[PDB]
């Protein structure tokens, strides 16, 4: 029995175009433990990625916060990739900064 | 502060 | 108002890549202010906060100590575990124990926790009464006749009503400008056209601290609890969290809707609108 990660991409503080801000992809609700999470900027895997420290929620299942320093622009994408056991392919979440 | 409380299964 | 505190234990086998690793964190409500990761170059617990990072090298090389040690124990309990469940030393397995103490304003024991899980399946409970077990299965029964023949519960009570309660109470203290201070929720209602007759109002709770928050979307006053979309409480990074819900309402419509906030922080619960 195994769960697929929740993913929440989102920034930090509002987007404001050109200002420094945090990118956040937030993993959780998953089991077993184990999962690759790249934040990804045009495609390419970004190399100054933190995450916090497993921790898992009441259900016992897992979270991860996987953080980057980030200045938004209005044409650079960026998307977290997150690989799990319980996923057959990386799924790749796209910022929305309206969500 | 963190249980010393080890016990085995 | 009351406070928590808690351990967070998960072990994790990984047969053919060494010992499984370990890694514990403790929060005092939603605050994480210590961590041990036996996968680290140098393992130790380590301050995560801070207002624990006063805490002297008694308290760190103590709690470095108990880490490894409670790692040991944790990796014997996942050997143990997989004679209990007939299992393969081939497969990865997760033990996780939760501790915890909950306490009210006056700094009560309001009550205590210790729960383990094996595989992310509940496998034993101590009880409220901090006395007796709940078993999940019969794997479980066989800890619990274990535990109750060596009065493992009378060490938990102890640990639970009294140096749980007693840091706890000290962590509030030393922690007071944050463990003490909650964030209101910084509020707002966005509006997104999904087509010519429909959109989605968006009520946005940002910046809050603890997490426990509570948003709902009324309609002509009536909770809409089946219609919402109430996103995961997440956290921002900077201690707070954000959380959003939303609803679909038909054009013209919005006014119809009001976004309920509900958060400690707040001296009474918000209504918005878009």
């Amino acid at each position: 029995i195994q769960r697929t990660p929740k993913i929440q991409v989102y920034s930090r503080h509002p987007a404001e175009n050109g200002k420094s801000n945090f990118l956040n992809c937030y993993v959780s609700g998953f089991h077993p433990s184990d999962i690759e999470v790249d934040l990804l900027k045009n495609g390419e895997r970004i190399e100054k990625v933190e995450h916090s420290d497993l921790s898992f929620s009441k259900d016992w299942s897992f979270y991860l916060l996987y953080y980057t320093e980030f200045t938004p622009t209005e044409k650079d994408e960026y998307a977290c990739r997150v690989n799990h056991v319980t996923l057959s392919q990386p799924k790749i979440v796209k910022w929305d900064r309206d969500m | 502060i963190s249980p010393r409380t080890l016990d085995a299964w | 108002g009351s406070h928590s505190m808690r351990y967070f234990y998960t072990a994790m086998s990984r047969p053919g890549r060494g010992e499984p690793r370990f890694i514990a964190v403790g929060y005092v409500d939603d605050t994480q202010f210590v961590r041990f990761d036996s996968d680290a170059a140098s393992p130790r617990m380590a301050p995560r906060a801070p207002w624990i990072e006063q805490e002297g090298p008694e308290y760190w090389d103590g709690e470095t100590r108990n880490m490894k040690a409670s790692a040991q124990t944790y990796r014997e309990n996942l050997r143990i575990a997989l004679r209990y469940y007939n299992q393969s030393e081939a497969g990865s397995h997760i033990i996780q124990v939760m501790y915890g103490c909950d306490v009210g304003p006056d700094g009560r024991l309001l009550r205590g926790h210790n729960q383990y899980a094996y595989d992310g399946k509940d496998y034993i409970a101590l009880n409220e009464d901090l006395s007796s077990w709940t078993a999940a299965d019969t794997a479980a029964q066989i800890t619990q006749r274990k535990w109750e023949a060596a009065r493992v519960a009378e060490q938990l009570r102890a640990y639970l009503e009294g140096l749980c309660v007693e840091w706890l109470r000290r962590y509030l203290e030393n922690g007071k400008e944050t463990l003490q201070r909650a964030d209101p929720p910084k509020t707002h209602v966005t509006h997104h056209p999904i087509s010519d007759h429909e959109a989605t109002l968006r009520c946005w709770a940002l910046g809050f601290y603890p997490a426990e928050i509570t948003l709902t979307w009324q309609r002509d006053g009536e909770d809409q609890t089946q219609d919402t979309e109430l996103v995961e409480t997440r956290p921002a990074g900077d201690r707070t969290f954000q959380k959003w819900a939303a609803v679909v309402v038909p054009s013209g419509e919005e006014q119809r809707y009001t976004c309920h906030v509900q958060h400690e922080g707040l001296p009474k619960p918000l209504t918005l609108r878009w």
